[PDB]
């Protein structure tokens, strides 16, 4: 054929859909408000949180302790009086 | 007018570039070649295709909504 007959439906290839541009750009719009919001909201918490010493990793001694306070220098003047009958 | 005149040849040199011995080439500048063929393509792209895009825009779209519209 000619150039242009062959040019217009190249440039037209090249050209995108727009309806996806749109869908796509109201889409971005959701789910990027929808991060923000998140982050927000993730920012708002304080360092320190509420449980803390509540926290099974805080405590180290409810559990370690027990098993210790048998051994010699722990224990109650009243435990080896009456722990031999 | 009726005499031909003097002068064989217009003074001075176009681009102020000697021009070179008979049967010899103006021996092109190294970057005469990637330019000039960026200066043609340039001009070629811009003539089809400014021209072979469609004529989208918000003027034509305005101008077929308002010949519609106005009837009523
Ligand atoms: C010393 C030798 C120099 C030789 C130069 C050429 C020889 C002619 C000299 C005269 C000067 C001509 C300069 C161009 C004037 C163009 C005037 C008409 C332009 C115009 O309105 O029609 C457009 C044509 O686009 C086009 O295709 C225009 C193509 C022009 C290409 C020029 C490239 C310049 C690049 C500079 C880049 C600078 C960038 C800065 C941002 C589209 O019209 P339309 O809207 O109706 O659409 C049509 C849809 N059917």
């Amino acid at each position: 054929g000619f150039i242009m007959e062959f040019a217009e439906n190249l440039v037209l290839r090249l050209m995108e859909n727009p309806e996806e541009r749109d869908r796509k750009a109201r889409e971005h719009i959701y789910e990027m408000h929808e991060r923000c919001k998140k982050i927000k909201e993730m920012w708002a918490l304080p360092i320190r949180p509420y449980g803390f010493w509540t926290f099974e990793r805080h405590n180290a001694q409810l559990r370690w302790d027990p098993q210790i306070s048998q051994v010699a220098g722990r224990r109650d003047p009243y435990d080896d009086l009456l722990e031999d009958n | 007018w009726a005499t031909p005149g003097h002068e064989e040849r217009p003074k001075g040199y176009f681009m102020n570039r000697t021009p070179p011995a008979p049967g010899q080439s103006r021996k092109w500048e190294d970057w005469e070649l990637p330019c000039y063929i960026t200066s043609f393509l340039t001009i070629v792209i811009l003539g089809v295709g400014l021209n072979a895009k469609p004529d989208l825009s918000i003027e034509t779209w305005a101008h077929q909504k308002a010949l519609e519209r106005l009837e009523m």
